[PDB]
């Protein structure tokens, strides 16, 4: 009756015509309008298998926002094989919006309503839909930012939790906002961002009792990253052009977790940047003048798993990211593509 | 296609510390895992780490986070393991090797290394010093025998042929042997004609080259 | 943790035989079973990933299957390139590893024994050797006698990798001695004790004799 398959996907978005803001503007000669009043269908007694860390959908959007990020983020200086490029590199109108995915004819979604789905395994609640929900690309590490939330329980989402190479993305029930700012008025790069320490305390604890549920009771840690470049040792964003890093080590202070006020992260806005498109450095100019300002809702966690043998009875945890696949796999897990026959 | 290579063997003095590094080509240096696993002598593969290119992310294996640091140079595609304070009991081969899997994790390695042989040792490096195997009696077997003993030498290895190499006919050398002292220590031997002892002389050329000691040892019979 | 169990760990093989081999997990494993093979010196060499899925360029003789927690690599007609050891492997879990070796005829191993040089005895130290040379199969006893006093603790041996022409070993038994130790006793044998062997093999000399 339909079979699981890949095929070209188009966008959908209420992009403005007028708008300067970059995404506006791809989204403009990208997308459709967006569908008035769709409405899905529930498939009743249908039972489907999920896989978010092998959904084609998740290639596409990559595809998507790597074309975004080089018709309009245009560094000044970039390492193009081996020869450096020169050219313009005008400050943009940087806001991310909300882009719906929808399957050609002779396709269709199918989206598993199971309240508690973990995105790998059987869904008893399925429905069709001609596109998928408003999904934002936001680009980031650690943190995943303004994405959306679970109806319910917190969820840890990992295709095998026994890989620690496997990323883990813990899916929040409860937004924490975090609040950064480059203020009006010395260096010009310093910035900060504010987090509800109580709030965030709170829901850190939650976090650590939802994984003892998955590793036999065992002590849960938290950790700092161990090495790697400044875009996943520190919480990297774009940020109305600018790109922000923040030390996360405050956010994941085990003592804390059973100190609750407002969290003020250091934060440093850098113009030599690594890409997370390819490979080669980026050179964009200065901050732009006045208060830079950014609130966004952190819905995720983005978690690497210490591979200590297990033989000991902790179980340290560490924020990771950088692999921006797996910020749209957190949005599109409830998704696939299937055939009609 | 893949094809890694890593850099030349170390000899160590314990609390020091060593780098071996892992040049990569042929496929998309940042597309693919590398794993880091070391063999100790006569054990199974041990897990050290992994390192993500794209940015550097690192994971590690039981206390390796302590005393190991997994950078690479995504330009150069060049993969780097820094260990630090090393112990005797980090005398092994180090391995390079990379996922199969384009983009995510299998942990099926289908390229590797050549290998980096790392020993730790407070032996400071000594040439050996060769005695003879004098050979008896008429043996029985067929034929006689005779060899060469090199004896307290450090580090491996060590080259022993047989008349300049024209004599390659039923010859053993033995693998090294580690003594309580620190030192090495083996024997060449080899079996010859009974009746070719009192005409045909038989020399074995020893050659350790970390201490630039060659000997040539002629083995003869002591009346 | 996955401790990873093959069997059996040393094996006797021939040429053109069919070949299986057996890998255990500690726990369900699905299929990402893979496989290995690994030569003294190289580095090891992927031959099937996830069970069942051979690596391009390995031979077809090659073979893979099981599932959950046994696992079997085949190889049917083998030949002298397949000779080394096999490693499985699970997540960074790898398994010790399962050597083949050619099969051939029982070999009575040739006994020889060297006493010290006197050029080794102005040393303060006496090495006495024993030499097994050319038998099978691998596993052989030494025993060291000093004036029938028997010698452990003192003796260190080392032996061949299997010849690559006849299949047989090799073995050297080092007795080390102090100078003055060596002198105070007369009589120094080596039993060897070999399945290619009716009863043991007393190789001796004497000291100050000819
Ligand atoms: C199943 O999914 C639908 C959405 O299609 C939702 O309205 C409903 O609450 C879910 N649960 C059940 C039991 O139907
Ligand atoms: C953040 O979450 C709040 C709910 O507390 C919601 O009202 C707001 O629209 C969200 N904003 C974004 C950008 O997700
Ligand atoms: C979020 O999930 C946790 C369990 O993981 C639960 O205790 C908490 O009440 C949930 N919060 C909301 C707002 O549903
Ligand atoms: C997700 O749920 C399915 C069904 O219970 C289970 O088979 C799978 O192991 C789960 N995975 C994770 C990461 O929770
Ligand atoms: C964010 O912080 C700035 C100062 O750091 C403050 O003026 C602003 O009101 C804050 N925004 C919110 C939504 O709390
Ligand atoms: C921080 O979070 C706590 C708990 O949710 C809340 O009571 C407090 O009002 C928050 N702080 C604000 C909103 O400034
Ligand atoms: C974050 O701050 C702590 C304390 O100030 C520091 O030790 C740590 O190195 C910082 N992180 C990074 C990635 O620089
Ligand atoms: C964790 O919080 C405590 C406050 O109770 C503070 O003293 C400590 O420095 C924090 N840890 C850091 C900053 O690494
Ligand atoms: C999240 O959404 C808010 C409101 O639309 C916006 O102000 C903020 O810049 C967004 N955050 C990021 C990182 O794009
Ligand atoms: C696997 O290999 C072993 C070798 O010991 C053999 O006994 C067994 O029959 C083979 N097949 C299975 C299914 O175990
Ligand atoms: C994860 O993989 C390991 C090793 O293959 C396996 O033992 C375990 O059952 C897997 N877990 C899940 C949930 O599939």
């Amino acid at each position: 009756v339909w079979k699981d398959a890949d095929t070209t996907l188009f966008c959908a978005s209420d992009a403005k015509a007028h708008e300067t803001e970059v995404h506006n503007v791809w989204a403009t000669h990208a997308c459709v309008p967006t569908d008035p009043n769709p409405q899905e269908i529930h498939l009743e007694n249908v039972t489907e298998n999920f896989n978010m860390w092998k959904n084609n959908m998740v290639e596409q959007m990559q595809e998507d926002v790597i074309s975004l990020w080089d018709q309009s983020l245009q560094p000044c200086v970039k390492l193009t094989g081996g020869s450096v490029i020169k050219q313009a590199c005008p400050k943009i109108s940087f806001d991310p919006i909300p882009i719906h995915y929808c399957t050609p004819a002779g396709y269709v979604i199918l989206k598993c309503n199971d309240k508690n789905f973990n995105g790998t395994g059987p869904c008893k609640n399925v429905s069709s839909v001609q596109c998928t929900h408003g999904i934002k690309p936001v680009v980031s590490t650690q943190l995943l930012l303004n994405g959306s939330l679970a109806e319910e329980e917190i969820i840890i989402r990992s295709e095998n939790l026994t890989n620690n190479a496997k990323t883990i993305i813990v899916h929040l029930n409860k937004s924490v906002e975090i609040n950064c700012t480059r203020p009006s008025n010395g260096d010009i790069r310093k910035a900060y961002c504010e987090i509800n320490g109580t709030k965030w305390n709170k829901v850190l604890k939650q976090v650590t009792e939802k994984l003892k549920e998955h590793f036999n009771n065992k002590t849960i840690i938290f950790q700092p990253p161990s090495g790697g470049d400044l875009e996943i040792t520190m919480h990297h964003f774009n940020c109305r052009g600018e790109f922000f890093y923040c030390n996360t080590t405050q956010l994941f202070n085990n003592t804390c977790i059973g100190c609750n006020g407002t969290i003020t992260l250091p934060c440093k806005i850098k113009q030599i940047i690594n890409m997370w498109q390819g490979t080669g450095q980026a050179m964009y100019a200065p901050p732009i003048d006045g208060k830079i300002n950014c609130v966004s809702n952190i819905t995720g966690i983005l978690l690497t798993r210490d591979g200590g043998a297990n033989n000991t009875s902790n179980e340290t945890f560490r924020p990771g990211g950088g692999n921006i696949k797996d910020n749209w796999r957190s949005e599109l897990y409830k998704y696939k593509v299937v055939q009609i026959e | 296609r893949a094809h890694l290579v890593q850099s030349g063997t170390a000899m160590k003095k314990p609390g020091a510390s060593v780098r071996v590094s892992c040049q990569t080509s042929g496929y998309t240096f940042t597309a693919h895992i590398l794993f880091w696993f070391r063999q100790a002598p006569g054990r199974g593969l041990e897990w050290v780490g992994w390192i993500k290119p794209q940015y550097g992310a690192v994971n590690f294996g039981g206390g390796f986070r302590d005393r190991v640091t997994l950078t690479r140079d995504v330009y150069r595609e060049i993969a780097y393991m820094d260990i630090r304070g090393l112990k005797p009991d980090d005398t092994a081969v180090y391995y390079c090797a990379r996922d199969r899997s384009y983009g995510d994790s299998s942990w099926a390695l289908d390229a590797w290394g050549q290998g980096t042989t790392v020993v730790v040792s407070a032996a400071s490096t000594k040439g050996p010093s060769v005695f003879p195997l004098a050979p008896s009696k008429s043996t029985s077997g067929g034929t006689a025998a005779l060899g060469c003993l090199v004896k307290d030498y450090f580090p491996e290895p060590v080259t022993v042929s047989w008349n300049s190499g024209a004599l390659t006919s039923g010859v053993h050398t033995f693998p090294a042997v580690l003594q309580s002292s620190g030192l090495y220590s083996l024997s060449s031997v080899v079996t010859v004609p009974s009746s070719s002892l009192g005409t045909q002389t038989y020399i074995c050329n020893v050659n350790h080259k970390p201490s630039n000691t060659k000997v040539d040892k002629k083995v003869e019979p002591k009346s | 943790y996955i401790h990873v169990t093959q069997s059996p760990s040393s094996l006797s093989v021939s040429i053109g035989d069919r070949v299986t081999i057996n890998c255990q997990t500690s726990q369900g494993v699905g299929s990402d079973l893979h496989w290995y093979q690994h030569k003294p010196g190289r580095a090891p060499k992927l031959l099937i990933h996830h069970t069942s899925s051979v690596e391009d360029g390995v031979p077809s003789r090659f073979s893979g299957s099981g599932f959950h927690t046994s696992f079997n690599l085949t190889i049917s007609d083998l030949q002298a390139d397949d000779i080394a050891t096999y490693y499985c492997q699970v997540l960074q879990f790898f398994g010790r590893g399962s050597r083949l070796h050619i099969k051939r005829t029982v070999a009575a191993p040739s006994v020889f024994i060297f006493p010290p040089s006197d050029e080794q005895l102005k040393s303060g130290t006496a090495s006495v050797v024993c030499l097994l040379n050319n038998f099978y199969p691998r596993e052989a006893k030494v025993q060291w006698k000093v004036d029938n006093a028997l010698q452990s603790g003192n003796s260190q041996e080392s032996v061949t990798e299997q010849d690559s022409k006849d299949s047989t070993y090799s073995l050297s038994s080092t007795l080390t001695l102090s100078k003055a130790d060596y002198e105070k006793h007369k009589v120094y044998a080596c039993e060897v004790t070999h399945q290619g062997l009716s009863s043991p093999v007393t190789k001796s000399f004497n000291r100050g004799e000819c």
